[PDB]
């Protein structure tokens, strides 16, 4: 059926290239295909359009110099470069569906997952996992310093869920990341069940499990 | 540029009450092309309403926009559990197709003080030369909180960061961490290392505490 599927995530350095696929399978020259980028924590911003089937295009003013769309028959996908990327240009990049090229004006109905592009003078970097230490009792871990996002914490292998709260990453000045996850457990509990938080830093093929002792 | 403004920011409701949600234009959207997106999670915005009334295939009836010119409306009749996220509205007839700036949508409940926690770091990271303390504000409402930190009495600034959790499913809480970072050298040149937490749950600031040792 019909699917977008977008090329995976990058990091970049101030002042490189990045160019985004969206492979069209289920129907390209047929619709018209957009692109809309999304900075962590802002709303979406509209970049572009192409009309697959004759290459027409349009680019937002501002950011028109540095973005080409591009898209190639043969291989059923769009591309969209973006040239001179700054920190400002960190966002996750859909690329969508609006109506066909011969119908009237159409918004995107259909959206691809988007390329989490991460522009930094940081290099990509596994976290550090500290425990936080214990009737409820709170314990955690503290995922420090690790470049680019995303991680993801699970405890126990997934086997504990309740009371589980994993916070959005916070950028620290160092340009690396970092993250907390808690639970909430009886303290009861304490030195009768074991606490292990399953780390996964898939960008630097990093898995930590880090014990948790009152 | 067509800047679109959406207000309110945040609207706080019970599942069951009714929402409007207006997106002003700064000139004519001419043909009345004005879509109505809904964004819950990651997940990639989800088209609600084209041609400023229509709604897009398999949107429930709940969902109504109207309006023309440079005034819009999205109405939700009866607020389900799943409808509350974030709206954004987006004309798509003047390049660049701006979009609004979003309201966000959220479940109104009574209100909940925040249970703190704190954080000493550990001999891990001490061993590395940084201590990261950590304040816990759990399971709280509203979203609106103030984090203190003080080392000895002392007001901190500029060395702290906090994020917040999405409205939970089940109690409608948000929770917030907030890490205070200094390097090893300045932690073991003080004693009481506390969290100062303001909430219109609490009476009075909230203070927690510890004393390196």
């Amino acid at each position: 059926q019909v699917q977008l599927v977008q090329s995976g995530a990058e990091v970049k350095k101030p002042g490189a290239s990045v160019r985004v696929s969206c492979k069209a399978s289920g129907f390209v020259t047929d619709y018209f295909i957009q692109w809309v980028r999304q900075a962590p924590g802002q709303g979406p911003e509209w970049m572009a359009w192409i009309n697959p089937h004759n290459g027409e295009t349009d680019y937002a003013p501002k950011l028109q110099d540095r973005v080409t769309v591009t898209c190639d028959t043969s291989t059923n996908t769009a591309f969209m470069e973006l040239s001179r990327l700054t920190s400002d240009d960190t966002a996750l990049y859909y690329c969508g569906r609006s109506g066909r090229t011969d119908a009237r004006r159409a918004p995107v109905s259909y959206w691809g997952q988007g390329a989490l592009v991460t522009v930094s003078s940081a290099s990509t970097k596994g976290p550090s996992v500290f425990p936080l230490a214990p009737g409820t009792a709170a314990l955690g871990c503290l995922v420090k310093d690790y470049f680019p996002e995303p991680v993801t914490v699970s405890w126990n292998s997934g086997a504990l869920t309740s009371g589980v709260h994993t916070f959005p990453a916070v950028l620290q000045s160092s340009g690396l990341y970092s993250l907390s996850s808690v639970v909430t457990v009886p303290s009861s509990s304490l030195g009768t069940q074991t606490y292990i938080c399953n780390v996964n830093h898939k960008p630097s093929n990093t898995k930590v499990d880090k014990r948790v002792e009152p | 540029e067509i800047v679109l403004t959406q207000s309110p920011g945040t609207l706080s409701l019970s599942p069951g009450a009714r929402a409007t949600l207006s997106c002003r234009a700064s000139q004519t959207v001419r043909g009345n092309y004005l879509a109505w997106f809904q964004q819950k999670r990651g997940q990639p915005p989800r088209l609600l309403i084209y041609l400023a009334s229509n709604r897009a295939t398999g949107i429930p009836d709940r969902f109504s926009g109207s309006g023309s010119g440079t005034d819009f409306t999205l109405t939700i009749s009866r607020l389900e559990p799943e409808d509350f996220a974030v709206y954004y509205c987006q004309q798509y007839v003047n390049t660049p197709e701006t979009f609004g700036q979003g309201t966000r949508v959220e479940i109104k409940r009574t209100v909940a003080a925040p249970s703190v926690f704190i954080f000493p770091p550990s001999d891990e990271q001490l061993k590395s030369g940084t201590a990261s303390v950590v304040c816990l504000l759990n399971n709280f409402y509203p979203r609106e909180a103030k984090v203190q930190w003080k080392v000895d009495n002392a007001l901190q600034s500029g060395n702290s960061q906090e994020s917040v959790t999405e409205q939970d499913s089940k109690d409608s809480t948000y929770s917030l961490s907030s890490t205070l970072t200094l390097s090893k050298a300045d932690y073991e040149k003080h004693k009481v290392y506390a969290c100062e937490v303001t909430h219109q749950g609490l009476s009075s600031p909230v203070t927690k505490s510890f004393n390196r040792g």
